[PDB]
């Protein structure tokens, strides 16, 4: 349980920071035209 | 080739079978997890508390039920709007009967679904086309958090969000139309006629092209639009009735000279409501 | 001085119904706008000027 | 005329104020007479519901919704929720009509009289959207507008005549607040907060201390934000973070405006404290507990409860759903587990008896005005969400170049390398 | 000058404007 | 028994949704 | 209930509120007069 | 009745109500008063029916 | 349940299956 | 040149509509199914059939407006205005309830005429007539449901009546008496209709949102953006329109056979093993349980108000409560 | 154009009329049978006139009426 | 009654419209 609590809280974080630095990562560079 | 920057060449790439991004990072493990638990809560899963009463309500193959039958019941009516984590849970076997499955289920796939909207507009950018498939797909996503997330939050509780299974969701169906005669709602004849004549269209739209081929932009542009519109419309109709704001209502309309009441076709809907709804409400 | 407070509250919906049709014409088009402006902006000033004295004029 | 048609723009006449995106003054017009649209709107409502009020019904039986604003800031009220004088509504009516009347004015004297591109007639109200630094500054004087705005409904919370506090002993009662929250846990504790039934993010706030004081914190940190976007630049990271256009700023406002929809959406249908049931009506928890402890007041009189899944005592049946709502006139028949039977023996005094029953035919035929708020304003914030996609993703693809079609002859997914 | 198209006009109207009274004349009945 | 032939036909077909996504011939 | 010195004035507050939807009305037959150019 | 079927009910209909043996004669009812009422047959339509003795005279004795 | 139920199942996930398989492989065989 | 050569060219002829032979069925036939049906909710009542008012007249709305189905007597008499019933009475033909029959029958006529219509259009331009097997399911579905099924059962009076509420009774009482929404065949008309939606939607939005920028779309992009997205594509223009044909029109037969399924009382009510296992113990609780408890409480408290001619009476008693 | 204006100016609300005077001179009640809002039920004929036989229906309506 | 004020406001709409589309 604690385990589990522990694992899941630090998954949505993880995974939430991914998007974030992701879209702040200057994707705006990754169409085509560009 | 900062290694940042090779794991955000490789997530937001055109090279892969399914394309990921940033979305589907989100999209990926929340789907996975109401997938895995639909299955699994769907093949075997106890009894449910669905009416908050130590009486369980059975939903799953292993417990007799077959698919059209089947379904996974929503959380306990105690349970309100809490949020039930496992780790939440007094013990495992407790945590089933109340029905945290179904909870869990919802809310992954309710995030997955927006995080696919916005998947697809993410590959829509990186391919270097209009953005607006996710426009269209925003239709059936708010269908979707109408009937699982804004229902049940107009009524208090998950207890009355729908089943996720072939004849729990008619059961919703129909204790919708006892509670809030959704028939009579404008908004529905809206969804109604937004589904038949978006066949209609299609099956025109397939026949002549199919016949010829052996502004016309804007013809696509109508089909695009036609059943998105509709079925924006029939969503924020049931979001509505999730707040008491009921459809029409013509019960005891015309009345004779003297003083009795004659009878129209809506009063016998009225009172097909009335069985409903009086053989729904357990105890009054 | 109650039928006079009346009788000016009518005298503004009069003036304000006149500046409404008046002003789009007159500021769109500034064909004749030596007498035009004066026209909008003397209607605009009497505005005030109403508003001003039937704040008192209602106590 | 010229630039009016579609040969000179490229828009059809169903998107015509696409045309605007370049004309500062013209637009600058629309804006002020779009706001005087919206004041105009409030005083003309103001006055309809003043002109077809009636004193002994109550407002949410009455049907009046721009009423209750202003009983719950405590204008013309009086103990229990009561009237004193409907003149206090007319003056505010009156107000918001002149002010539309002004403003309407100025949107018209920009739309066609006054210079049609600032750019011309000066530099500080010539504005270009690819401009980051003028985009903020502008930005920061709104904030300031704001917060200002913020404090003074703290302000009038705390100086002058306060707001209806429901929580106030023998039914609700207009209030001065003299003891604002101010501790950072408080604070964090409401933000981190859990959104679900596990509490409630925001929506939870139930004494008017915690409202003042978030107020004054909110409007302090307005200030000084703009204060901070006045003062400084972009930073490099930002600048290459954000899309920098006039429809990219329309989405970002259309996504916060969304998400600002939702939240009202959920005040007005769970929140009893800073929407009075006094006024609004019960909210839906506030209605099925009123029902049960009536239906126990009658049973009780001619000679039911339960356990909580946490063990404390509840009512029984379908309002077990709402085991944990809280109430001006249920708080004071409550104990450290739960309603006490023993309280409900003996405890129940006349007004909160008659409260009950009150709620209890007023279940939101009949519509409340929470029904119409939140039925409305949460189509509106779906819209709006729609809006914000719309927006955001041509922003995006008209900063990239394809906004207009694939090219066909430089087409980008012709040369990719097959995935099979 | 007993065009079809006449023929389908009136075929349509006549009846319409017909029905159309009629249940203006409902509307004030009481 | 019953449960054993829907999830017989449940798993073929996720098989097959594997075989239609990753080996399709492919398109030209 | 108006006050009633302002009372007299009665039906005109009684079209106030729908006033806005005519300036949307409006803008069609402000393209109506230009023709839908 | 052929209109008291259904779709996926298979096989002979014997397989359904049984085979029938005897006929256990046709049965009266009567209540207290001794009054002589019958019992309202079920339609075709109906799946179950509402068990109502009735008077001949249209009035509902027992049920 | 039906004895039968199990077995129609089967006949009706097998009959037209092994139909679709041998026209594709005596399809793909050929060039 | 004989007079038939003459006629055929003048129904051929160029005009603001094209006629055709098929007009000589189609025009009459759809104009008189259009007046019958207006006429009878502007003046005719059914407070002698259904006992209902279900008129303008009556005061009704246009939401319970309705051509409601001849009496439960008549059986399945054709009810012609010179029939053994109405005698050529014109005011008796209406009160039995003959505009049913005369805007039906009329209705059939016309829809076969369309569907002749619509051959003769494509072999006049010469192509094929997709378009008219494409109307094929439409006339599966009225002929389903407005023929056999009222033909099926013991009168017209359980044929769906003309209207919008009365449609809405009629849905509601196929629910309680038939169970139709456990038919696996309406369950394959739904995946059709809805199928159908989807694929209008997404077509739509794809042809606009790879448009060129001058058929006129970027197939490639298209069919790379679905496969990279949904796993799955159509590499083929002729294969994505005869599927957009396709689905809705097979959704339609699929329901009209469960439709005629149903007509003859062959209808999906139950399954066998829910049944025994719910009387063998009386926990055992499902959704499909209460969707029969459902059907229980509509059957017994519509029943005795919409089949009146019956002279149902239930007690309070009988009726079925949640208790 | 001018011509016909000047018939239809004559004639439509002519049949205009005709209807309103069918509905309110009572005709159509006796022509389609439909009952005068007292004719529903005397002061205490409340039972409804529902036909139950096929062959004598117009007679028995008569007998209702 | 209240219809002279809204007919006075559905004049004065179109009318505004009018005496610009006179120039
Ligand atoms: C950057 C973006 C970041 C986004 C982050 C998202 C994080 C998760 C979001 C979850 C959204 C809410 C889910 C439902 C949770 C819930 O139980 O919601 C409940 C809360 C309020 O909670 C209730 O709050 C109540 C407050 O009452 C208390 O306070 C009251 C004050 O009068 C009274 O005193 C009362 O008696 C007292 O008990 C109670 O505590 C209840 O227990 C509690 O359930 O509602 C609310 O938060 C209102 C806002 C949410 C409601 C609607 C959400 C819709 C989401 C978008 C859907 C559309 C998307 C577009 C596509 C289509
Ligand atoms: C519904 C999704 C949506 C939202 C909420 C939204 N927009 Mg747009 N939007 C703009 C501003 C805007 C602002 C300032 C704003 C927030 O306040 C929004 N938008 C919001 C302009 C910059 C730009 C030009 C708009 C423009 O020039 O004209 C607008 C056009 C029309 C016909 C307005 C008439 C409105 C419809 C009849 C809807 C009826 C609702 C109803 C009356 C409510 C009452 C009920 C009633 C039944 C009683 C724009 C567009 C446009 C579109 C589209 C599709 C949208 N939008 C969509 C949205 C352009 O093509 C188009 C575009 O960009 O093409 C390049
Ligand atoms: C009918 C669609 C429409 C709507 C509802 C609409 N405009 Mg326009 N609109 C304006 C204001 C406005 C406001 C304040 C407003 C709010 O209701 C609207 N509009 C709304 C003025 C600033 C501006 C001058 C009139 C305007 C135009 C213009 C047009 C066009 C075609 C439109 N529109 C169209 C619309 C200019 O050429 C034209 C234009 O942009 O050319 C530069
Ligand atoms: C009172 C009616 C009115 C309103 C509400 C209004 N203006 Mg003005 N207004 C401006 C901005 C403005 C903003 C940002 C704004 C938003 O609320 C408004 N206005 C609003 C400046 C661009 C511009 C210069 C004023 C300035 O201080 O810069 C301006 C004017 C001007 C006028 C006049 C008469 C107005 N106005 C009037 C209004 C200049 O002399 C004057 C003018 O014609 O100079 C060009
Ligand atoms: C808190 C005081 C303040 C206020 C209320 C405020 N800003 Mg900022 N502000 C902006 C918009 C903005 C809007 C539209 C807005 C309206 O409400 C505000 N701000 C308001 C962005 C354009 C710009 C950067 C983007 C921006 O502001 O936010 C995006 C980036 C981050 C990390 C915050 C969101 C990420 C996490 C969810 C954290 C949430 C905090 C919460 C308490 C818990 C900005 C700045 C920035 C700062 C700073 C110090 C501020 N602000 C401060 C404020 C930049 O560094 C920075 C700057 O360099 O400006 C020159
Ligand atoms: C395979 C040889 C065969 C054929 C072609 C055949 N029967 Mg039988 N058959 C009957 C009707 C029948 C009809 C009306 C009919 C032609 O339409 C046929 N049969 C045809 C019933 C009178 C009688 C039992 C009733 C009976 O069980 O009828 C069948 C029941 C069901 C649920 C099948 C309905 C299937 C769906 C439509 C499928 C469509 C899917 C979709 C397209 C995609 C019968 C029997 C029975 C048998 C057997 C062994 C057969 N059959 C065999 C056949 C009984 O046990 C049994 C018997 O004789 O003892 C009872
Ligand atoms: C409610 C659903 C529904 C309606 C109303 C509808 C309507 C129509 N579809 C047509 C076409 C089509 N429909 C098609 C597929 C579909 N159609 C569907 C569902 C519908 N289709 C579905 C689900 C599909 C997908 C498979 C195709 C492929 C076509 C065509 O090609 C054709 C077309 O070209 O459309 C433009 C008709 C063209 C004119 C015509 O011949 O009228 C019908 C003709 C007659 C003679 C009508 C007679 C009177 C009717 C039968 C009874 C009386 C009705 C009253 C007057 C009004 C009743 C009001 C109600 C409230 C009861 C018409 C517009
Ligand atoms: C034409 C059809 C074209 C499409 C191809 C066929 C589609 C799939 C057909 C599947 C048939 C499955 C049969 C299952 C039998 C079963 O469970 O019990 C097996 C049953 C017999 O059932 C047994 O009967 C015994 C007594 O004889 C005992 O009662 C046993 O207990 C009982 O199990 O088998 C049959 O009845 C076989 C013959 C079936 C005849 C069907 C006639 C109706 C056909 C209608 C076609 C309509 C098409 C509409 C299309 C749209
Ligand atoms: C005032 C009030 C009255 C009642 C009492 C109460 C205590 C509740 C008091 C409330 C006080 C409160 C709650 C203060 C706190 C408010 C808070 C924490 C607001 C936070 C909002 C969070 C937001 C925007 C998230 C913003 C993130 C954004 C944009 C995305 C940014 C980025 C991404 C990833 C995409 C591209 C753009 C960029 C910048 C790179
Ligand atoms: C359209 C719509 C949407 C937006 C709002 C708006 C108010 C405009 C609304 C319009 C509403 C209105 C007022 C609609 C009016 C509709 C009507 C009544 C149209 C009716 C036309 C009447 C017709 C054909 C009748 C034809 C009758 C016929 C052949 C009779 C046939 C006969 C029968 C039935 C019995 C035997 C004898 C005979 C002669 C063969
Ligand atoms: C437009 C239209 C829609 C579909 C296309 C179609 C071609 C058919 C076309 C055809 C016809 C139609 C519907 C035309 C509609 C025209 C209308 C209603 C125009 C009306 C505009 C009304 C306006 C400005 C009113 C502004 C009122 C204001 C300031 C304030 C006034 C005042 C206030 C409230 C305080 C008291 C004093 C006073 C003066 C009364
Ligand atoms: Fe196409």
């Amino acid at each position: 349980m604690a385990i589990l609590k522990f694992v899941t809280y630090a998954w949505i974080i993880f995974v939430i920071s991914l998007f974030f630095f992701g879209f702040i990562s200057s994707d705006t560079t990754r169409n085509p035209k560009a | 080739a900062s290694a940042w920057e090779r794991f955000c060449s490789f997530i937001t790439s055109t090279n892969n079978r399914l394309y990921i991004g940033w979305f589907g990072v989100l999209m990926i493990p929340t789907l996975l997890t109401a997938v895995t638990c639909f299955v699994i809560a769907f093949i075997g899963a106890p009894p449910v508390d669905i009416d908050g009463i130590r009486e369980p309500v059975a939903g799953s193959l292993l417990y007799g039920n077959n698919i059209i039958t089947g379904a996974v019941v929503p959380s306990s009516n105690a349970i309100g709007l809490h949020l039930y984590p496992i780790w939440e849970a007094a013990s495992l076997d407790e945590w089933l009967y109340n029905g945290g499955p179904y909870q869990l289920i919802i809310f992954h796939y309710m995030i997955g679904c927006i995080c696919y909207l916005g998947r697809q507009w993410e590959y829509s950018y990186r391919l270097g086309m209009r953005p607006w498939i996710c426009v269209a797909y925003s239709a059936p996503l708010a269908a979707t958090y109408s009937v699982f997330l804004i229902y049940p939050l107009g009524q208090g509780s998950f207890s009355d969000g729908m089943p996720l299974g072939i004849s729990g969701t008619f059961n919703f169906m129909f204790v919708f139309q006892a509670e809030h005669n959704i028939l009579m709602h404008p908004f529905h004849m809206f969804g109604v006629a937004g589904v038949l004549g978006g066949s209609l269209f299609a099956a025109m739209h397939g026949s002549l092209v199919s016949s010829t081929l052996v502004n016309s932009r804007s013809l696509h542009f109508f089909l695009g639009a036609w059943p998105v519109v509709c079925i924006w419309l029939t969503a924020m109709g049931i979001s509505t009735m999730a707040f008491n704001l009921n459809g029409f209502n013509f019960n005891h309309s015309i009345v004779d000279s003297q003083g009795n009441v004659v009878n129209t076709w809506a009063d016998v809907l009225n009172r097909a409501n009335l069985g409903f709804e009086v053989m729904h409400e357990r105890n009054a | 001085m109650s039928v006079l407070f009346q009788l000016l509250i009518a005298a503004f919906v009069a003036l304000s119904f006149a500046m409404i049709i008046g002003v789009p014409v007159v500021f769109s088009t500034g064909d004749a706008s030596d007498d035009a402006n004066k026209l909008i902006w003397g209607g605009a000033a009497a505005w005030v000027v109403l508003l001003f004295v039937a704040a008192l004029a209602s106590i | 005329a010229a630039g009016y048609d579609r040969a000179t723009t490229g828009y059809g006449w169903w998107a015509g104020n696409a045309r605007l995106t370049d004309l500062s003054g013209q637009l600058t017009g629309a804006h002020i007479a779009h706001a005087g649209m919206i004041t105009f709107w409030a005083g003309a409502m103001t006055l309809f519901e003043v002109s077809h009020f009636i004193p002994e019904k109550p407002m949410y039986e009455q049907g009046s919704i721009l009423l209750a604003h202003l009983a719950a800031e405590g204008f013309g009220v009086g103990p229990g929720g009561e009237v004193i004088s409907t003149y206090p509504y007319f003056v505010i009516g009156a107000i918001h009509l002149i002010a539309s009347a002004v403003l309407g004015f100025g949107g018209l004297y920009h739309t066609f009289r006054g210079p049609a591109k600032f750019e011309d007639y000066s530099d500080w109200w010539g504005y270009d959207w690819e401009d980051k630094e003028k985009m903020m500054q502008i930005l920061g004087i709104h904030l300031i507008f704001l917060g200002i705005g913020a404090l003074a409904f703290a302000a009038k919370a705390m100086f002058f005549g306060g707001l209806y506090d429901p929580w106030a002993p023998g039914g609700g009662n207009v209030r001065l607040i003299t003891n604002p929250t101010w501790n950072l846990g408080t604070f964090l504790g409401y933000i981190t907060r859990s959104p679900w039934g596990e509490g409630g993010w925001i929506v939870s706030v139930n004494n008017l201390e915690d409202v003042v004081g978030g107020h004054l914190l909110v409007g302090v940190h307005y200030i000084f934000g703009g204060v901070f976007h006045i003062l400084v630049k972009p930073w490099g990271w930002v600048r290459r973070a954000y899309v920098w256009s006039g429809e990219a700023y329309l989405s970002y406002s259309l996504g916060a405006l969304y998400m600002c929809g939702m939240i009202a959406v959920g005040y007005v249908w769970f929140n009893n404290t800073v929407y009075p049931s006094e006024f609004y009506g019960p909210t839906a928890a506030e209605a099925s507990q009123a029902q049960a402890m009536t239906f126990l007041i009658r049973d009780q009189r001619l000679g039911y409860l339960m356990r909580s899944p946490s063990g404390e005592i509840i009512f029984g049946g379908e309002t077990m759903r709402f085991w944990d709502f809280r109430g001006p006139w249920l708080e004071p028949l409550r104990g450290p587990n739960g309603l006490d039977l023993n309280k409900l023996r003996n405890d129940i005094q006349p007004w909160q008896a008659r409260r009950a029953a009150e709620y209890m035919t007023h279940a939101p035929n009949y519509v409340s005005p929470r029904s119409w708020l939140s039925t409305s304003h949460f189509c509106l914030a779906f819209f709006f969400f729609v809006g914000h996609i719309w927006h955001s993703g041509r922003a995006r693809a008209a900063a990239a170049g394809f906004e207009k079609g694939i090219e066909r002859k430089t087409e980008y997914a012709l040369s990719l390398p097959d995935i099979d | 000058i007993y065009t079809v198209r006449w023929l389908a006009v009136h075929t349509l109207g006549v009846p319409l404007v017909w029905f159309l009274g009629a249940i203006a004349s409902m509307q004030f009945i009481n | 028994m019953d449960v054993i032939a829907y999830v017989f036909i449940l798993a073929c077909i996720i098989g097959l949704f594997f075989f239609a996504v990753f080996f399709r011939e492919k398109p030209t | 209930k108006l006050p009633e010195a302002f009372s007299v004035f009665s039906p005109i507050v009684d079209v106030m509120p729908v006033i806005p939807l005519f300036f949307l009305a409006l803008a069609f037959v402000w393209q109506a007069a230009v023709g839908f150019k | 009745s052929p209109a008291k079927g259904g779709l996926f009910r298979t096989g002979a209909m014997n397989s359904g109500d049984g085979i029938a043996r005897a006929w256990e004669g046709h049965p009266t009812f009567t209540d207290s008063e001794g009054r002589e009422l019958f019992v309202r047959r079920m339609p075709n339509f109906f799946e179950t029916f509402p068990v109502v003795l009735t008077d001949k005279d249209g009035v509902v004795r027992a049920d | 349940v039906n004895d039968l139920g199990a077995i129609a199942t089967a006949l009706f996930v097998f009959i037209p299956c092994v139909f679709l398989i041998l026209l594709y492989a005596q399809t793909a065989s050929r060039g | 040149r004989g007079w038939f050569d003459v006629l055929d060219d003048w129904l051929k002829r160029d005009r603001f509509v094209f006629i055709g032979w098929s007009g000589i069925l189609l025009f009459p036939c759809a104009f008189l199914s259009i007046g019958g049906w207006f006429t009878g909710t502007t003046f005719v009542t059914s407070w002698y059939t259904h006992g209902l008012a279900s008129s303008y007249l009556e005061g009704a709305n246009f939401l319970t407006v309705a051509v409601s189905t001849p009496a439960d007597s008549l059986g399945h008499s054709l009810l012609l205005l010179w029939g053994p019933e109405a005698q050529g009475d014109f005011t008796r033909w209406c009160q039995l309830g003959g505009l049913w029959n005369f805007t039906t029958l009329h209705g059939v006529f016309g829809l076969i005429g369309f569907m002749l219509r619509q051959f003769e259009i494509a072999r006049l331009v010469g192509v094929r007539p997709y378009n008219a097997v494409a109307f094929s399911g439409p006339i599966a579905v009225y002929v389903s449901v407005f023929l056999m099924y009222p033909l099926g059962q013991s009168s017209w009076f359980f044929a769906p009546s003309w209207g919008v509420t009365s449609i809405f009774r009629f849905l509601l009482f196929a629910q309680g008496f038939h169970n139709l929404t456990l038919n696996p065949f309406h369950m394959m008309g739904v995946a059709g209709i809805l199928g159908g939606a989807l694929l209008c939607a997404i077509h739509g939005a794809t042809v606009e949102n790879t448009l060129f920028e001058d058929e006129t779309y970027s197939m490639v992009t298209a069919n790379r953006f679905w496969s990279q997205i949904f796993g799955i594509a159509f590499s083929n223009k002729r294969w994505l329109h005869f599927f957009m044909l396709f689905v809705p029109v097979t959704g339609l037969w699929a329901s009209a056979i469960g439709l005629v399924g149903i007509a003859l009382n062959m209808r999906a009510y139950d399954f066998v093993s829910q049944e025994i296992r719910a009387a063998e113990d009386p926990e055992f609780e499902t959704f499909y349980t209460k969707n029969i408890l459902l059907n229980e409480g509509l059957r017994a408290w519509m029943a005795p108000q919409d089949q009146i001619h019956e002279n149902f009476i239930f007690p309070e008693e009988v009726l079925p409560r949640g208790n | 154009s001018i011509r016909y204006w000047i018939i239809h100016t004559i004639t439509v609300p002519m049949l205009f009329l005709a209807g309103w005077l069918f509905v309110s001179t009572g005709l159509a009640y006796d022509v389609f049978g439909t009952p005068r809002p007292n004719e529903y039920f005397d002061q205490a004929r409340q039972g409804l006139p529902l036909v139950t036989d096929r062959y004598e229906g117009k007679q028995q309506i008569d007998e209702f009426t | 009654l209240q219809l002279t004020m809204l007919g006075a406001v559905v004049i004065a709409g179109p009318i505004v419209v009018l005496l610009v589309a006179l120039r």
